[PDB]
RNA sequence: GAUAGCUGGUUGUCCGAGAAAGAAUUUUAGUUCAACCUUAAAAAUACCCCAAAAACCCUAAAUUCCAAUGUAUUUUUAAG
RNA sequence: GGGGUGACCUCGGAGUACAAAAAACCCUCCGAGUGAUUUUAAUCUAGACAAACCAGUCAAAAUAACCAUAACAUCACUUA
């Protein structure tokens, strides 16, 4: 992670991680299942939806994640049609 | 650490050692028959009837009802083993055995079932029904005589009323016609209570069909104490139970307490508790007839509860508890997306402050 | 040297809800490599042995006799052997439900 | 012993449950102090002079 | 008000019948290992003695509800040779008739794979289904 | 339901018959919404759910189809019961 | 359990063997 | 392996000299428990340490009033290898409220009511 | 001002609490998670735990899960 | 048990590790890097096991097609 850059002195962001991974505006991250694609012929059914299920990342990851992306990222995103504008919010949080 | 056993061990009592010279069942029917009996014993270690509601295990159930009549034991047998001879001694029924083509006068076979045997299979459906425990609590009744009940449908149908029947309220919808073998030197009551049905509360029953002091036979010359109501079971709650008892009592009893008004349309009225009702006529009345069927709602428990009642119909349904949800996690590990769905209050979007 | 392969970890093979445990439906009470606890009232069976809960209550476990599946030859073949006052018995788990079935509740009174 | 197992089942209930419902509300009542005027207006005090 | 009208929304219904007629009972799901399948709400059990033959219909808890048995005298005067197929062909019948008196329709049947070829048991089976009493219990609502 | 006039005779008898289970006592024919949280909403089910019902009472090829799942059971009790029913003995 | 009395209580290999002068 | 220590009930049977031999009376047990720390539960397991510091005897030689429940009776055969036990003596019956403040614990086990009167 | 997982050094006082290692790793001279621990904040149960319960050829010390009781500790949230 | 030579590097079963779980050695022994056959074995979703993470495991209800009564593919220590 760049700190500090050289020309804005800013602080960049990874790219993998916005290719590979989805942020929620309640702080949670969404990934897919690694090896959801390979070798499809040798697992069995309820394997295969396992995999094809996504799945959420632990607290580390999450702030792993949040370290290694800007503030870009974790902004309020009003989508035409977003799948996930559902999930943006957490209700029923008793914490 | 070993412990001692708290009793004797299943197979502690065949010897291991020469185990050729025992005897072995080569049948699987003969194992699964030992098995069986051997699972009916009051084992001392944790069993599944203990955790499953043997209810109490045995019970000194008290009986309230005639006596079982005196008969020849040994007549009988020398009667029954002459009979039996005079059927072998035939050769055509030989060949019809013999040729699988032989019939049974079912007819003949429930009278005499009913005479003999009859009773103790009423009292055992009635105690699975749970009769005994609703009307009495602590004693189970043999059903002595017989009480043949049947609901008339119109000029040639007749639905009867047998031990566990389904009757629907629109042939129930009228008096009944009942039936006994009776001398003319005793007196009868007759009661129809419903078991289920009572709104407001769950431990007393209803009344539909009272009447008392009938000699012998001829019921409707017998004052009716409660005129006939026909069922009104709900439309949710179905499947109640209504239960006509037959009392045979000594005494011409008299009461002014348990007498109901012509119309008899008050449910306040119609509240009955058939414990108390046998604990204030004790001394006289004994229970010797019994005739249960069950009943759902049909459309006549509309009319019944408009114009009879003077009611609205009150409509129930079987709810089921909700899904049990896990605490919802601040960080949900490797969780479907579909985990934010399981405590959604509804279904809507909401727009906090834009 | 000689001998390889011996390193593998433990497949925590054993017994997750004891007795007298409140479960929930779908709660694995038990899994095993082969049968040891064998399932009786309201317990599924896993195609890996596993136990697992079908009904919301109180896990028990008893000692009951064993009567075998007839098509189960190994199985029939041992209960024919066996001599004549022999019973088998297994050590089952159980779900004791607790919560009833459903309620009557009064929608409307028209 | 005094008591036998069977005894003293349940024998002192109350006062444990109450013990702990003063813990928990000891445990609760955590909360910063309330911030008084004469907090701030002491501090004007350290130039108080001889007019 | 009209006094009548108190309902009490929280309707007991104490029939131990209530919810097995409405099919929405718990079943007994289980076993699964061990024979028969203790998933029912009633189940026919016929036991072939070598002098007479018994149909039971019990219940989930072990009681018997109704039974039909050859050691009766309403049968064993009616019938020569209480062991055969023509009495096992009749008991089924008279359990049939005494299942719709008590107004239980649906029963498990789970015979031996030896039971189920027999000529008795396949006559038995006949019977009962001629009478209105049907096999197959029907599936829980909501297993 | 009975002075509903901007619907046929033929129509209101037709749901007095079918839709009697939610028909008060006092002859108002009562239809209920409770999906959306929203009252609009919940008018437009109410109506479209009047919507329907008077279609299915009008249209006259209605073949009343009914399901076999939770029918087999009452038709096989039904049966049960006739098979007692069927005794004939004048009375009354 | 060992420690508990219901121990061998499915102990069954003691009834069958199945492994002249 | 070093584990916990299952003692037997034939450790905890009085026999009839025994309560000629510690003063007890063989026919009604004491009611409370005067229970003191003499040794360190430093060297000591864990559970050891944690029984005797929800016993209260955190503290060496301060003596404690405990019941005579099995409940209590339990932790303290638990830890009988560092606790001095004695039944607690009322020569002088129970402390009411005024005798609250001028009440001691004598070192024989004795609890006075009225100690150094005037 | 090359770079050093390597060595050496790293400057006032007092007080509070306070850690000896499971997994990956061209990795075992190092890191990153977990388990412990520190600092705040929400709560409620936390240890001790008698029965009863945990497999089939023989098997010890003892374990797991649990009321009561004796204590006040424990779990989550945010930084580490 | 210094490096070099030799041997090993991943997965499963038994003992070490006697009774919940876990538990190391260049510790003692078995094995795997697939075959054969047809019942060609789905979608969706409660709740759970296991686990640092990545991965691995089960599974009720509901849905389409077969008895209108099963579908977990089976066997080779089946675990790899
Ligand atoms: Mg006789
Ligand atoms: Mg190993
Ligand atoms: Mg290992
Ligand atoms: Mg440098
Ligand atoms: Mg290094
Ligand atoms: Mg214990
Ligand atoms: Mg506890
Ligand atoms: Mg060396
Ligand atoms: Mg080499
Ligand atoms: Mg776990
Ligand atoms: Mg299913």
């Amino acid at each position: 992670v760049t700190y500090f850059s050289s020309r804005k002195g800013k602080r960049k962001t990874v790219k993998a991680v916005i290719y590979r991974f989805l942020r929620l505006h309640s702080g949670l991250w969404l990934r897919r299942k690694a090896g959801y694609k390979k070798k499809l012929w040798k697992k069995t059914a309820a394997r295969k939806r396992r995999l094809r299920e996504f799945v959420f990342c632990n607290k580390t990851q999450s702030k792993l994640l949040d370290k290694m992306t800007t503030s870009f990222w974790k902004r309020r995103n009003w989508y035409a049609d977003d799948p996930y504008q559902k999930y943006q919010d957490r209700t029923n949080l008793k914490v | 650490r070993r412990a001692a056993p708290l009793g004797p061990m299943p197979n502690e009592d065949i010897d291991v050692s020469d185990l050729e010279r025992l005897k072995k069942y080569r049948s699987f029917d003969r194992y699964r028959r030992r098995a069986e009996q051997e699972a009916r014993k009051p084992h001392w270690w944790r069993t599944y009837r203990e955790h499953f509601g043997e209810e109490s295990g045995p019970k000194d159930r008290v009986d309230i009802g005639l006596p079982p009549p005196k008969v020849s034991r040994t007549q009988q047998l020398l009667e029954r083993k002459q009979a039996l001879r005079e059927l072998r001694a035939n050769v055509e029924e030989e060949r019809a055995a013999r040729l699988q083509t032989a019939r049974i006068p079912l007819e003949a076979v429930r009278a005499e079932w009913e005479r003999t045997c009859g009773p103790y299979h009423k009292q055992r459906l009635a105690e699975y029904c749970g009769l005994y425990r609703d009307l009495f609590h602590g004693a189970t009744f043999v059903p002595r005589v017989p009480l043949h009940v049947a609901y008339a449908v119109g000029e040639d149908d007749l639905m009867p009323v047998y031990h566990g029947n389904e009757v629907t309220p629109t042939e129930a919808a009228q008096a009944p016609e009942v039936t006994y073998e009776a001398d003319e030197g005793s007196l009868w009551t007759l009661l129809l209570t419903n078991l289920d049905g009572h709104l407001l509360e769950p431990d007393a029953e209803y009344v539909h069909w009272l009447v008392t002091n009938i000699p012998g036979n001829r019921v409707t010359e017998g004052q009716e104490t409660c005129p006939y109501l026909p069922p009104f079971p709900a439309r949710g709650s179905g499947f109640h139970r209504f239960a006509f008892l037959l009392f045979k009592q000594d005494k011409r009893i008299d009461f002014s307490g348990d007498t109901r008004p012509s119309p008899c349309y008050q449910l306040a009225q119609r509240t009955f508790h058939t414990f108390d009702f046998y604990k204030k006529h004790q001394d006289a009345m004994t229970p010797a007839g019994l005739a249960f069927f069950q009943c759902r709602w049909d459309d006549s428990v509309t009319r019944v509860f408009h114009q009879l009642l003077d009611m609205r119909e009150p409509v129930f349904e079987f709810v089921r508890p909700p899904p049990y949800h896990p605490k919802q996690k601040r960080f949900p590990h490797r969780q479907p997306l579909r985990y934010l769905d399981r405590y959604r209050d509804s279904h809507e979007p909401t727009y906090g402050i834009y | 040297s000689k001998n390889l392969g011996g390193k593998s970890p433990g497949k925590r093979f054993g017994i997750k809800k004891m007795e007298g445990h409140y479960v929930h439906a779908g709660n694995i009470l038990a899994t095993q490599r082969h049968f040891r606890w064998h399932p009786g009232a309201h317990v599924g069976l896993g195609k890996n042995k596993c136990l697992y809960a079908l009904e919301e209550g109180v896990v028990r476990y008893t000692k009951e006799v064993y009567v075998p599946n007839p098509s189960n030859s190994e199985a029939v073949d041992l209960v024919t052997r066996l001599p004549q006052g022999a019973v088998l018995y297994k050590t089952f788990v159980h779900v004791v439900p607790a919560k009833p079935e459903g309620t009557f509740k009064l929608v409307a009174m028209l | 012993p005094f008591l036998t197992a069977e005894q003293e089942r349940g024998h002192a209930a109350v006062r444990r449950a109450a013990a702990f419902q003063a813990l928990k509300a000891a445990q609760a009542a955590r909360f910063p102090a309330h911030r008084r005027l004469e907090e701030q207006l002491g501090h004007l005090l350290v130039t108080r002079k001889w007019s | 008000p009209v006094e009548n009208e108190a309902v009490a929304p929280e309707f007991t219904n104490r029939n131990p019948r209530n919810l097995e007629l409405l099919a929405v009972a718990r079943k007994e799901r289980g076993w699964g290992t061990v024979w028969p399948s203790r998933e029912f709400w009633h189940r026919l059990r016929v036991i072939r003695t070598q002098h007479h033959i018994e149909a039971l219909v019990e219940h989930r808890n072990g009681q018997v509800v109704v039974s039909a048995s050859t050691r009766e005298w309403a049968i064993k005067k009616h019938l020569y040779s209480t062991r055969n197929v023509v009495a096992c062909e009749s008991v089924g019948r008279v359990l049939a008739e005494r299942c719709l008196e008590a107004g239980i329709n649906f029963m498990v049947y789970h015979p031996t794979p030896w039971e189920a070829a027999s000529d008795s048991i396949k006559r038995l089976q006949h019977a009962m289904t001629e009478g209105g009493v049907v096999l197959r219990e029907p599936r829980r609502i909501y297993e | 339901l009975a002075s509903a006039d901007w619907i046929a005779e033929p129509v209101r008898l037709k749901l007095a018959v079918k839709h009697k289970n939610r028909i008060n006592r006092s002859g108002e024919l009562i239809l209920t919404s409770e999906c959306s949280r929203y009252q609009f909403r919940n008018l437009a089910d109410c109506l479209q759910k009047l919507r329907d019902m008077i279609a299915e009472a009008s249209q006259p090829a209605k073949e009343p189809s009914r399901e076999d799942a939770e029918l087999r059971r009452s038709r096989i009790e039904n049966m049960n019961r006739e098979r007692l029913r069927k005794k004939r003995i004048s009375s009354a | 359990y060992r420690s508990k009395p219901t121990h061998g209580i499915g102990r069954y290999k003691h009834l069958v063997k199945a492994q002249v002068r | 392996k070093f584990t916990r220590s299952r003692i037997p009930d034939k450790v905890f049977q009085p026999s009839p000299e025994d309560h000629e031999k510690y003063g007890g009376d063989p026919q009604y047990p004491h009611k409370l428990h005067i229970v003191t720390r003499i040794k360190s539960t430093k060297r000591r397991p864990y559970w050891e340490k944690d029984i005797i510091k929800m016993l209260g005897l955190e503290k060496a030689h301060t003596p404690q009033v405990h019941k005579n429940i099995p409940s209590v009776n339990a932790k303290l055969k638990v830890v009988k290898h560092l606790i001095r036990i004695k039944p607690l003596k009322l020569p002088q019956g129970l402390p009411t409220e005024e005798d609250m403040a001028n009440t001691c614990l004598k070192s024989n086990g004795e609890l006075v009511v009225r100690w150094l009167l005037n």
